[PDB]
Order: structure tokens, then C-alpha cells, then sequence
């Protein structure tokens, strides 16, 4: 079926690859070659996984995970049922994401709009991937990856970030946090602001963006502006991965002690390391 | 290759912008500020004016009463020697009383009589400033929908220094101010409980703030992409659909099956931020009052 | 146990929201159609929510959401195949009748008002105190297609008041009459302004105003439309 106002562009063209073979959709769905893609490598992904689920004996989403080759096997191959299984799944996953970024790419030219979606979503494929390869790969081996399972990768969050003592301290991840709750204090005011204007009080009309400006100068003395606020929100959100990457490439590789004791550089800067008092005097 | 309106190509600026009226009492809304260029390549170029009755200026006080409170601990921490103030400025901190006094104020000052000091000027400072946000948009006429969103914020920071250390039965269980000390607040809180990734609420809490930064950059790339069709002009998009509003609409369709309206994604994001908070002020609270360790919660319980 | 009890609420309490909220994003575009206009069998299993009505300002008037839609306006498309799910081809010219990435909106033909009533985007020269601020000023420029050939002259920028921001160039055409182009699809240059939409053949084409000193909804949608659909349209004939 199609939305009211839908027909109109449903016109051939757009697509990247294939021409007009796969320039379909499937109800909602827009197809196109990396549709096929992407339904290719999940669906391989998907069947493994439960594969990796007889190998290891259960089907229970809260048990069922798929760990990476241990760090024996260094950047090769494993068996199966041992880590290949893994890395093979990887592999489909890197290949749906970059397929459903790709066939985004592609609705996007049919519709005349601008790449900004996809080029979002990179970021967050360029995050996994700094966990599942890059850092994996700057370390020397996959078994620094995380496993694939609902609560064992949370046990390697946890364990991973305590190996460098308390995570926090790493500051880059200091960063990233404050992008990530900058974000939705930003994300609760815009969602707000909008509704508040586009839903008055009881009989009112319908306000207009000079009093969402005028709202938030009343309160803060500033207003982004209607333009600003999406350039905001996107910029907190890449901002907030992009730091999430970055805490995690420097761990294991130029950094590997706890984290609390990188910041002695500052204490111990000489025209203030040794005089007495405070905490560290 | 494309202009892709992440900044500014040509600034411009007319009479500075004195903003709607409605019933707001023009006696307390300020002069506007100047004109930050540099601003400008991103957002709006105009500072000020800000509105400030007496709410505002009661709020204001008291937040930096509750600011210089803690600086003066600070400084006293460091025996009054402005490069030592610098050099340990992450790790001095203002502690609440110790659990041997209870809930009560009798603590000295230098033992938490100062952090409770501080805690009340920030809970007037808080309170206050709710106080504004709902005022303003009611001089304005506008829904509560910014006052509303806050109390969400506001439930998270009241669970975590004012209702839990009270059902605790101690200050003591309280966040000190502190820069390192409250980071390890954080830490420690996690151990002594089990470790708040069992905490049921902690993980939804997670999901949520996760989903903001996803559907913020879905929600802000999109109205970028569609601004080509003045996409960012919501409030009229709701008023009278345009090709920007179907176009947005038709991509998200297109790609995962769904969409939203113009309005309607702004109601997925107040919810999709509030209920970090949400869920988060509900796990903490539900901390060593009910349930004292989450992996042993975890498993009775699923 | 309280915490079981909690959460087993919130769950149920997240539905109820999410419920709430798909609803909610029905009130345009519902209920869903064949490729022909009609009504489809599978509508899904969110219901269309009861109708809310939005108090326009300045007496233009309410909106009523769901209601009955229509797209007020002949749609220039063909199927391309016998079943549901295929393209559409244009039966005309897809810039010219307005599809695709071409595609316009039948929007309200008044112009935007800002708080005061007034109109939110005028000609920087009819907008008192107004000027180019920082970066570098368009006016003048000639304008060029991304067949790198001149199709005009900027000779305004039009400018949304309330929000103090360059919304259209105005670029005037050799036979003298203007066109608007969208402030986000120029690249202002040192000695030039790019398009890379169209080509200089295309900017006649682009639908022109009724007065030269404001824009209609309508309007904006028919120029934005047209310019955004070149990227597609455009490519084949010229680059
Ligand atoms: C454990 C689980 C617990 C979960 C917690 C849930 C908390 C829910 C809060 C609900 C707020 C309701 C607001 C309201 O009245 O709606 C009008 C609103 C109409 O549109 P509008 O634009 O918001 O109206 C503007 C007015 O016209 C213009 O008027 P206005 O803007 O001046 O009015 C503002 C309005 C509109 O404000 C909002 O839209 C709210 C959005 C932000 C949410 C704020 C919640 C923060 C509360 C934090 C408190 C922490 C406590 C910790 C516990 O808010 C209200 O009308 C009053 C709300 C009172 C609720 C606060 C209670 C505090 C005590 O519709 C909704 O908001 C619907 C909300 C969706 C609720 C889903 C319910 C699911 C039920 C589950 C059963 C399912 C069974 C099947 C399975
Ligand atoms: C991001 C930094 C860390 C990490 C730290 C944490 C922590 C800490 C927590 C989670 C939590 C979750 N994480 Mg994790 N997580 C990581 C990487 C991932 C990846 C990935 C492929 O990179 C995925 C798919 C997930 C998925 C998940 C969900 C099971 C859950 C809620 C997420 C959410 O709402 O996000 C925002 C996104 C949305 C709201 C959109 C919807 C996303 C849906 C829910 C994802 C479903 C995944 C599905 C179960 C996976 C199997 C897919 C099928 C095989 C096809 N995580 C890395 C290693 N994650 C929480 C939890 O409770 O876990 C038990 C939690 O507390
Ligand atoms: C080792 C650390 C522990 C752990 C311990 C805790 C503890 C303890 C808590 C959290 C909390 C949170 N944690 Mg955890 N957390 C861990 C691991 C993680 C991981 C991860 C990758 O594994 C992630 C992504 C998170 C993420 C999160 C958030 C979802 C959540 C906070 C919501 C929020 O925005 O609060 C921030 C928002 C607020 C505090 C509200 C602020 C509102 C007030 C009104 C603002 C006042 C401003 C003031 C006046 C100053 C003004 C200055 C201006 C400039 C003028 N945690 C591990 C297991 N985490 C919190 C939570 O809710 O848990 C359920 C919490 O208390
Ligand atoms: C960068 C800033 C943010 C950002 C941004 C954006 N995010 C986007 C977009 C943008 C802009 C899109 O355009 C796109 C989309 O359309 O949105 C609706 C997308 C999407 N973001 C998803 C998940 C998501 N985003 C997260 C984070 C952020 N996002 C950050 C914060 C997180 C976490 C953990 O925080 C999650 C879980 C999907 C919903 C969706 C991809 C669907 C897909 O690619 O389908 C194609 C793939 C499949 C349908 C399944 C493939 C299955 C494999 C082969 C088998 C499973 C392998 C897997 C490793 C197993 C893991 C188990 C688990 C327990 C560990
Ligand atoms: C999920 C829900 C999200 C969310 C939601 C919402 N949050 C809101 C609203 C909503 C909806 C509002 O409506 C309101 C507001 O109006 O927004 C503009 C507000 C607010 N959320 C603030 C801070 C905050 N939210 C956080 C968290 C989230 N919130 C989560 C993520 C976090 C953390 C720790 O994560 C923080 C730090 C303030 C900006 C503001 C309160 C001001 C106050 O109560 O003031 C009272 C204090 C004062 C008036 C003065 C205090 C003096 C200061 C220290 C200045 C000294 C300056 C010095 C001289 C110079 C240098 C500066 C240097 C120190 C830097
Ligand atoms: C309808 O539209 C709407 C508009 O228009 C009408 C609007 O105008 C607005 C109004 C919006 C605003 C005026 C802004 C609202 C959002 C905020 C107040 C938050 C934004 C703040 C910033 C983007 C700037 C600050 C961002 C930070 C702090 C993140 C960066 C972090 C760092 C680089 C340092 C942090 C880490 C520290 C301090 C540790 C030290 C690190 C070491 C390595 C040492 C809204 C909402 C809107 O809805
Ligand atoms: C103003 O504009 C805006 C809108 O519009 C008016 C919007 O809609 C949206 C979109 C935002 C929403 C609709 C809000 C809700 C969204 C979230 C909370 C984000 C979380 C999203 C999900 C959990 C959904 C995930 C679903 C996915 C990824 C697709 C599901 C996949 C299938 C079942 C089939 C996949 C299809 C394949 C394999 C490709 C090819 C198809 C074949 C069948 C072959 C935004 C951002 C917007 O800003
Ligand atoms: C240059 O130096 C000068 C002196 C000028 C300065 O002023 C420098 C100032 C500083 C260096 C200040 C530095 C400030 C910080 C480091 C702040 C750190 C604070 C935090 C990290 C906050 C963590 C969370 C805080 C919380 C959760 C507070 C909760 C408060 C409660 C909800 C309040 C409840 C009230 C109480 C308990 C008092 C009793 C209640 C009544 C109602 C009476
Ligand atoms: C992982 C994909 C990232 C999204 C990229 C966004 C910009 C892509 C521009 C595509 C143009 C392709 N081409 C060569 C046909 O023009
Ligand atoms: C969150 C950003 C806060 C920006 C604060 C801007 C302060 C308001 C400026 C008021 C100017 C008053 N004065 C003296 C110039 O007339
Ligand atoms: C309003 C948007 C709704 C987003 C949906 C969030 C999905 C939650 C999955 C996280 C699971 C948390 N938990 C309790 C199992 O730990
Ligand atoms: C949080 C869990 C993620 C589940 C993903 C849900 C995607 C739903 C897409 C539904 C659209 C398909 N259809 C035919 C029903 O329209
Ligand atoms: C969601 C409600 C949270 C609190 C419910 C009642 C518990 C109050 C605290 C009592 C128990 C605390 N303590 C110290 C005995 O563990
Ligand atoms: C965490 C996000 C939850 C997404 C909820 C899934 C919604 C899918 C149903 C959308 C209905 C599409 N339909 C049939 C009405 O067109
Ligand atoms: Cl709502
Ligand atoms: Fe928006
Ligand atoms: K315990
Ligand atoms: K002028």
C-alpha cells in the first residue's frame, strides 16, 4: 500500500547498481541491489547465529552468544564452532550495515534529498567496527572483540572497562559522555519546544517559531534557532560516537595502564608538582 | 561538490529581535546582548534578551550561592594557594555528612554541615528554575510540554540527593560535589549494588539515552536533508504539509517500513529523551531501598 | 517483589506509549491507498486516532488532522507494470509536470507569517535594516549551471525576517525576469555562485512568482521541488 501523497514519487532512477533490475518495492519497502544485499548478508548472519546456537546448546535469547576466536588465534582464522562462526557473522554484519547505508544512499536519489542520513549512519557503523576490527586489529587479535549475545557483551563492556581501573577516567570517554547527555537534554528541550509552540494552551492558537525564540531567550538569554537546533542534535550525536571510537581505538593501544593515572601529568607539572597542601601535597 | 547547510554560507542581520509579548511583563525581560558572528555559522547570530522577575533572579542567586559554597570548600581544600587549587582542582570534593548522623543537620560544617548547605541552595536554585520554564511558556501561551520534560530530569537529580539518601535513612548515601569524587560515587555505587547492568531500568535507561543519539541523528539529518525544502520550518509543515515533510516521511518508509509526521516525531523524541531519566531515577531509587543487589535480583526474577 | 512489579508495569506502560505514538504519526497520509487512489484492503493494526484541530493565527483558519486527503492536483504518471510495486514513469516532462524528485506540494497559495502577522520571507530590499553580515555577499555574482555556463546574475537574497536568515537567492535571467533559487542548494563562491541542480538551460524553466515581493507555501514547493528534482532530471541531457 502507499501513503496518500505517495505515488507521485515512486519514479524510476536513483539506484547505484543494477539499473532498473531491483528498482522495486515490497510493500513499504524499497528494494533496490542493496536491498538484496542486505537481506543476503543478514539473512546468512541470522542462520549462523543460530547455528553458533547448536554448536552451543541453546535457544534462549538471554543465553544464546557468539564469541570471537580466542586471543590464541591472533588475526586468523578459527574453527567454527570456535570462533570462525564469529568472524564469519562479522562479516555479514559489516556487509547488511554498509548494504543498508548504501540502499539508503539510493532512496535518497530517488527522492531529491540531501545524503545526510546515511552519512549519520556511518558513524555508528564506523563505532562497530572500531570494536569488532579496528581496535581488534591494532591489538593483534580478534578475542579483543565483543561477543554477540544480549548480556555476555555487557560482561565484556564491564570487563574491558575494568581492566583500565575505573573507565571513566579515560578522557576521551569523558568527552563522548558529555556529547551523549548534552544530546538528549537537547533532543527532550527541541521535542518540547516544538510541541509546546504546535500544541498552546487550551483555545489558543497555534504559536509560531518567533515564540519558540522568544521562549528560550526569555529563559536562557539565547535561542539556536529553528535551523540550528537540527544542526545541533545532529552534531551532539556524531560528536558523541565519534568520541565513543576514539575512547575505545587509544584503549589497548597507545594507552593500556588505568586510566585514573594518565591524568598525573597534570599533578605533576613541575611549577606546581611539589608544593605542599591540597590533595596531593 | 553540494552545499550541505551544516554552516552558514551568507549571514544576515536586521533590528535586533525583542521577541513576542503575549502577557509576559516586558518591566523584566533584559536588552538584547550583542551579536556573536561566530555564532552565527551554526545557529542564531542574536544575544539576548533574557526575561528576569524575581523567580529568576531568586534561581539565579541561589545557584551561585550553591556554586561559590562548593569553591570555598575548594579553596579552603587547598589551603588557600591559588596553584594548588589548579593543580588538584579535579579532586577536591564537598562530602555529605557521614552516616553516623543520620538525617539530620546537626553535622559540623567541616563534616557535611557545608555540603548540606550547598544541596539546599541548589534545591531552591532547581525548584525555582522549574518555576520559570513552566511561567515563561505560560506568558507565551504556549503548552508546558519544556517544564514537563524537565521534571524528568529533575525526578533523576531529586532520587539521587534528596528521596533515596531520605528512604537510606543518611545524607551519607548522597553524591558529593566533586569533579573525580562523584565519578567514583558512580563506580562504587555500581559495586555496592551488584552492578547496576543487572538493574532492569539501568539497561532501559541505557537503551533510551543510546535512542536519543540515534533518533536525534536521524531527526536532525533528515530536516537537514529536507531543508532544501524549508524542511526546518516544522510548525508550518504541520499547519500545511510539504513536499518536505512527505519527502522525509517517505524515506524513513521506504527504508524500515514506517515513518513519522511532522509533529508526530517530535512526540517520539520528547519521550524517547525523558524516559532516560525515567527509568533511571526509578533504578536508583529502587536501589538498596528494595533491592540490594541486581544480580542476585536477576536472578530471582528472570 | 516491588522491582519486578515496576518493571513488569513499565513495560506494559511502554506499549500503551508506543501504541500512542504510531497512532499519533497516522494523522497524515492515512489511511493508506492502492496505486490507483483507493482505499487499501491492509490498513495495519494501528487504528487512526480520533482528530485533533490546530487554531491557525491571523484568521487562516484550523486544520483537522485526520481528515480527507487529496492531492489537489493531476499526478503526470504511468505504471510500468501489471502488479503493485513497481516505478512510475513520467507520462510528460517529470520537472515540468512536477513528480519525482520534482515533486510539489498543493500547500496553502499565501505566503508564511511570522508572530506579527506579517510575511515571514521577503526580498532583502524591501526588509528594513537588513544586510549581508558576514561571509561572502551573493548580490552580483553571476550565477552559474553545472553545465559551467552563466544562467544569471544575483541581484537579491531573500531573507526569512523573524528568523534573520537567507532563505532564496533572486538570480535574474537573460531575458531579464527572475527566478527565486533555494539558499540551500547554491554554493556561494568568490567570484560566482554554483548550481549543481541545474544546468543554465533548466533556471527558465524554474516556476516563477506571482509578485515580486513575496512567495507562497505553493510557490516555495513548486521552486524547491523543481530545483531539488535537476539532481535526477538534469544529469541525463547536460551533467
Ligand atoms: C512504572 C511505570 C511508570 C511510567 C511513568 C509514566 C508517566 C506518564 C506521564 C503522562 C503525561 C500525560 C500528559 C497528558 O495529559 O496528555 C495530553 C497529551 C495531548 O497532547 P499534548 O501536545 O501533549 O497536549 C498539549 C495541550 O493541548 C496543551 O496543554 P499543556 O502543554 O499546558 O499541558 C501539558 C501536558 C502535555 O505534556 C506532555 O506531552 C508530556 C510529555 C513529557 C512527559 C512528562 C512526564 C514526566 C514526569 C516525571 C515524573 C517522575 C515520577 C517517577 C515515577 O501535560 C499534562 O496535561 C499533565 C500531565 C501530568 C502528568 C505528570 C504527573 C506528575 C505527578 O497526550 C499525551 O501526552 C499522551 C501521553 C502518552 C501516555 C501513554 C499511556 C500508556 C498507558 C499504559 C496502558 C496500556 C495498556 C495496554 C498495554
Ligand atoms: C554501544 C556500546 C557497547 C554496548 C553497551 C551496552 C550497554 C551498557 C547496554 C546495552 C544494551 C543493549 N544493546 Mg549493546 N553495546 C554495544 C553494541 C551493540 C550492538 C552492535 C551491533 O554494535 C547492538 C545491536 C547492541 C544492542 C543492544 C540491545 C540488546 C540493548 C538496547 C540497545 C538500544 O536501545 O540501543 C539504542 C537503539 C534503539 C532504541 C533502536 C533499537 C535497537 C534494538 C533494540 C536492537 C536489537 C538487537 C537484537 C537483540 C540483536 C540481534 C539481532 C538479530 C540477530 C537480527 N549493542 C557496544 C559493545 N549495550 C542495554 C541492555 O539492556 O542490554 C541487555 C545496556 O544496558
Ligand atoms: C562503573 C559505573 C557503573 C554505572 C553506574 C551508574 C550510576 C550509579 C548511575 C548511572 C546512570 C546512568 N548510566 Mg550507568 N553505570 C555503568 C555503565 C554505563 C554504561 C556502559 C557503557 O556500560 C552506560 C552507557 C551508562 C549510562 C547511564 C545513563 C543511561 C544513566 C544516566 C541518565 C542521565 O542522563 O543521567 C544524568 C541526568 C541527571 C543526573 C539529571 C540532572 C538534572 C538536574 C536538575 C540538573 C541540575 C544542573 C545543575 C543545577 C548545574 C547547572 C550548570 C549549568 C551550566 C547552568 N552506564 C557501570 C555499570 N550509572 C544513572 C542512572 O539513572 O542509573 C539507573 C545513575 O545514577
Ligand atoms: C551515529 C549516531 C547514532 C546512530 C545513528 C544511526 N543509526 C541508524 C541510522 C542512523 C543515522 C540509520 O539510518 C539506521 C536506521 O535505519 O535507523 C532506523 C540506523 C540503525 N541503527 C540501528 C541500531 C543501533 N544504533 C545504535 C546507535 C547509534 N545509531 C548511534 C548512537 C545502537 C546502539 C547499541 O547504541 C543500535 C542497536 C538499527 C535500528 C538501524 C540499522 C538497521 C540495519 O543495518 O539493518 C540491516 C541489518 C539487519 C536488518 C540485521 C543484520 C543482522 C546481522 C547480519 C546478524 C547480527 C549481528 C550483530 C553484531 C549481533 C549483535 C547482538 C547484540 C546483543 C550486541
Ligand atoms: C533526560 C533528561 C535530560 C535533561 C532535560 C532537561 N534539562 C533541563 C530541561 C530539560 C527538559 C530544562 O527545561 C532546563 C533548561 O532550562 O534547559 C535549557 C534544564 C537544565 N538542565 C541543566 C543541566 C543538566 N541537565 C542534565 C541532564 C539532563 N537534563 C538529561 C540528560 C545534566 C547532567 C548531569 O546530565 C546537567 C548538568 C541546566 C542547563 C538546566 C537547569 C538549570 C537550573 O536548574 O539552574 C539553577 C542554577 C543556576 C540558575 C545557576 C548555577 C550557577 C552555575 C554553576 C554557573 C557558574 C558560571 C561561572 C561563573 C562561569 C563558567 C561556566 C562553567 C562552570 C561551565
Ligand atoms: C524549534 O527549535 C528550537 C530552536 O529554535 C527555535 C532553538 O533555538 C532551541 C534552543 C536551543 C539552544 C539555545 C541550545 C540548547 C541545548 C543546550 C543548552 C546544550 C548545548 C550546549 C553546547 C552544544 C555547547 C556545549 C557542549 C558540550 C559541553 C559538549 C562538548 C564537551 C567537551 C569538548 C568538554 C567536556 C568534557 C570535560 C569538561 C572533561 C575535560 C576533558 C579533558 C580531556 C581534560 C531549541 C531547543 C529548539 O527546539
Ligand atoms: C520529520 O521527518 C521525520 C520523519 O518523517 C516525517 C520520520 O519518519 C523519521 C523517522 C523516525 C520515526 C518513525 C520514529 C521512531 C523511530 C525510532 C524510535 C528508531 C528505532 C527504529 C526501529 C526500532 C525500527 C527498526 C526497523 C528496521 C531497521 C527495518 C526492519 C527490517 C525488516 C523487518 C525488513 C528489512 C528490509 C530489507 C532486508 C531490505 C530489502 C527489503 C526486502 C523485503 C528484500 C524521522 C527521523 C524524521 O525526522
Ligand atoms: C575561583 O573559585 C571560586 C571561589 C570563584 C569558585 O566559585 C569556584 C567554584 C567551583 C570550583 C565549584 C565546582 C563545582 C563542582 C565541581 C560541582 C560538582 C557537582 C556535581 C558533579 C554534582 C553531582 C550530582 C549533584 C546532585 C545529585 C545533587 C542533588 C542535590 C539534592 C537533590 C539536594 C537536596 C537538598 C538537600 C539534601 C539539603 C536539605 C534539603 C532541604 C529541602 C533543606
Ligand atoms: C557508507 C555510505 C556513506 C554515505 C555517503 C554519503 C555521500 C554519498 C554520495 C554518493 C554519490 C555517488 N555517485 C558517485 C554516484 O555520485
Ligand atoms: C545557554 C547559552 C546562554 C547565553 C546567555 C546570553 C546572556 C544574555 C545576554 C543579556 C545581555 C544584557 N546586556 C547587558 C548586554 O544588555
Ligand atoms: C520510545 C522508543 C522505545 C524504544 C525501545 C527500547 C528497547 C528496549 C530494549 C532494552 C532491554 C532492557 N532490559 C530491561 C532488558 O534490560
Ligand atoms: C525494538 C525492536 C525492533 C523491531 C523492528 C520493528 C520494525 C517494524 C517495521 C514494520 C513495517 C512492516 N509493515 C508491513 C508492518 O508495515
Ligand atoms: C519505588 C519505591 C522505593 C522505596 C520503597 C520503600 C523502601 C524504602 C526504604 C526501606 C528499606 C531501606 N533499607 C535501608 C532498609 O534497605
Ligand atoms: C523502538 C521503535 C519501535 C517501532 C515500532 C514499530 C512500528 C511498526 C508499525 C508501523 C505501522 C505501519 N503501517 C502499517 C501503519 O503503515
Ligand atoms: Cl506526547
Ligand atoms: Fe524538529
Ligand atoms: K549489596
Ligand atoms: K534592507
Amino acid at each position: 500500500a502507499l501513503l496518500s501523497f505517495e505515488r507521485k514519487y515512486r519514479v524510476p532512477g536513483g539506484t547505484l547498481v543494477g539499473g532498473n533490475l531491483f528498482d522495486f518495492w515490497v510493500g513499504p519497502f524499497y528494494v533496490g541491489f542493496f536491498g538484496v544485499a542486505t537481506f543476503f548478508f543478514a539473512a546468512l548472519g541470522i542462520i549462523l547465529i543460530a547455528w553458533s546456537a547448536v554448536l552451543q546448546g541453546t535457544w534462549n535469547p538471554q543465553l544464546i552468544s557468539v564469541y570471537p576466536p580466542a586471543l590464541e588465534y591472533g588475526l586468523g582464522g578459527a574453527p567454527l564452532a570456535k570462533g570462525g562462526l564469529w568472524q564469519i557473522i562479522t562479516i555479514c554484519a559489516t556487509g547488511a550495515f554498509v548494504s543498508w547505508a548504501l540502499r539508503e544512499v539510493e532512496i535518497c536519489r530517488k527522492l531529491g534529498i540531501g545524503y545526510h542520513i546515511p552519512f549519520a549512519f556511518a558513524f555508528a557503523i564506523l563505532a562497530y567496527l572500531t570494536l569488532v576490527l579496528f581496535r581488534p586489529v591494532m591489538m593483534g587479535a580478534w578475542g579483543y572483540a565483543f561477543p554477540y549475545g544480549i548480556w555476555t557483551h555487557l560482561d565484556w563492556v564491564s570487563n574491558t572497562g575494568y581492566t583500565y581501573g575505573n573507565f571513566h577516567y579515560n578522557p576521551a570517554h569523558m568527552i563522548a559522555h558529555t556529547f551523549f547527555f548534552t544530546n538528549a537534554l537537547a533532543l527532550a528541550l527541541h521535542g518540547a519546544l516544538v510541541l509546546s509552540a504546535a500544541n498552546p494552551e487550551k483555545g489558543k492558537e497555534m504559536r509560531t517559531p518567533d515564540h519558540e525564540d522568544t521562549f528560550f531567550r526569555d529563559l536562557v538569554g539565547y535561542s539556536i534557532g529553528t535551523l540550528g537546533i537540527h544542526r545541533l542534535g545532529l552534531l551532539l550525536s556524531l560528536s558523541a560516537v565519534f568520541f565513543s571510537a576514539l575512547c575505545m581505538i587509544i584503549t589497548g593501544t597507545i594507552w593500556f595502564d588505568q586510566w585514573v593515572d594518565w591524568w598525573q601529568w597534570w599533578v605533576k607539572l613541575p611549577w606546581w608538582a611539589n608544593i605542599p597542601g591540597g590533595i596531593n601535597g | 561538490a553540494e552545499y550541505q547547510n551544516i554552516f552558514t554560507q551568507v549571514q544576515v542581520r536586521g533590528p535586533a529581535d525583542l521577541g513576542m509579548t503575549e502577557d509576559v511583563n516586558l518591566a523584566n525581560r533584559s536588552g538584547v546582548g550583542p551579536f556573536s558572528t561566530l555564532l552565527g555559522w551554526f545557529g542564531n547570530a542574536q544575544l539576548g534578551p533574557i526575561y528576569l522577575g524575581s523567580l529568576g533572579v531568586l534561581s539565579l542567586f541561589s545557584g551561585l550561592m550553591w556554586f561559590f559554597t562548593i569553591g570555598i570548600w575548594f579553596w579552603y581544600q587547598a589551603g588557600w594557594n591559588p596553584a594548588v587549587f589548579l593543580r588538584d582542582l579535579f579532586f577536591f570534593s564537598l562530602e555529605p555528612p557521614a552516616p553516623e548522623y543520620g538525617l539530620s543537620f546537626a553535622a559540623p560544617l567541616k563534616e557535611g554541615g557545608l555540603w548540606l548547605i550547598a544541596s539546599f541552595f541548589m534545591f531552591v536554585a532547581v525548584w525555582s528554575w522549574w518555576g520559570r520554564t513552566y511561567l515563561r511558556a505560560q506568558a507565551l501561551g504556549m503548552g508546558k510540554h519544556t517544564a514537563w520534560a524537565f521534571l524528568s530530569a529533575i525526578w533523576l537529580w531529586m532520587v539521587l540527593g534528596f528521596i533515596r539518601p531520605i528512604l537510606m535513612g543518611s545524607w551519607s548515601e548522597a553524591v558529593p560535589y566533586g569533579i573525580f569524587s562523584h565519578l567514583d560515587w558512580t563506580n562504587n555505587f555500581s559495586l555496592v549494588h551488584g552492578n547496576l547492568h543487572y538493574n532492569p531500568f539501568h539497561g532501559l535507561s541505557i537503551a533510551f539515552l543510546y535512542g536519543s543519539a540515534l533518533l536525534f541523528a536521524m531527526h536532525g539529518a533528515t530536516i537537514l536533508a529536507v531543508s532544501r525544502f524549508g524542511g526546518e520550518r516544522e510548525l508550518e509543515q504541520i499547519a500545511d504539509r510539504g513536499t518536505a515533510a512527505e519527502r522525509a516521511a517517505l524515506f524513513w518508509r521506504w527504508t524500515m517500513g514506517f515513518n513519522a509526521t511532522m509533529e508526530g516525531i517530535h512526540r517520539w523524541a520528547i519521550w524517547m529523551a525523558v524516559l532516560v531519566t525515567l527509568t533511571g531515577g526509578i533504578g536508583i531509587l529502587l536501589s538498596g531501598t528494595v533491592v540490594d543487589n541486581w544480580y542476585v535480583w536477576g536472578q530471582n526474577h528472570g | 517483589d516491588l522491582a519486578s512489579l515496576a518493571i513488569y508495569s513499565f513495560w506494559i506502560f511502554l506499549a500503551g506509549l508506543i501504541y500512542y505514538l504510531q497512532t499519533e504519526n497516522m494523522r497524515e497520509g492515512y489511511p493508506l491507498e492502492n496505486e490507483d487512489g483507493t482505499p487499501a484492503a491492509n490498513q495495519g493494526p494501528f487504528p487512526l486516532p480520533k482528530p485533533k484541530t490546530f487554531i491557525l493565527p491571523h484568521g487562516r483558519g484550523t486544520l483537522t488532522v485526520p481528515g480527507p486527503e487529496s492531492e489537489d492536483r493531476p499526478i503526470a504518471l504511468a505504471r510500468t507494470a501489471v502488479s503493485e510495486g513497481f516505478p512510475h514513469a513520467p507520462t510528460g516532462d517529470p520537472m515540468k509536470d512536477g513528480v519525482g524528485p520534482a515533486s510539489w506540494v498543493a500547500r496553502r497559495d499565501l505566503p508564511e507569517l511570522d508572530g506579527h502577522g506579517h510575511n515571514k520571507i521577503k526580498p532583502m530590499k524591501a526588509a528594513a535594516g537588513f544586510h549581508v553580515s558576514a561571509g561572502k555577499n551573493p548580490i552580483g555574482l553571476p550565477v552559474r549551471g553545472c553545465d559551467l555556463e552563466i544562467a544569471g546574475k544575483v541581484v537579491d537574497i531573500w531573507v526569512d525576517i523573524p528568523e534573520q536568515m537567507a532563505r532564496f537567492l533572486e538570480v535574474e535571467l537573460k531575458d531579464g525576469s527572475t527566478r527565486l533559487l533555494p539558499m540551500q542548494m547554491v554554493k556561494v563562491q568568490s567570484n560566482r555562485v554554483h548550481v549543481n541542480a541545474l544546468s543554465s538551460d533548466l533556471f527558465a524553466g524554474i516556476p516563477t512568482i506571482k509578485s515580486p515581493t513575496e512567495v507562497t507555501l505553493l510557490e516555495e514547493d513548486k521552486i524547491c521541488g523543481y530545483v531539488a528534482g535537476g539532481l535526477m532530471y538534469a544529469a541525463p541531457k547536460r551533467k
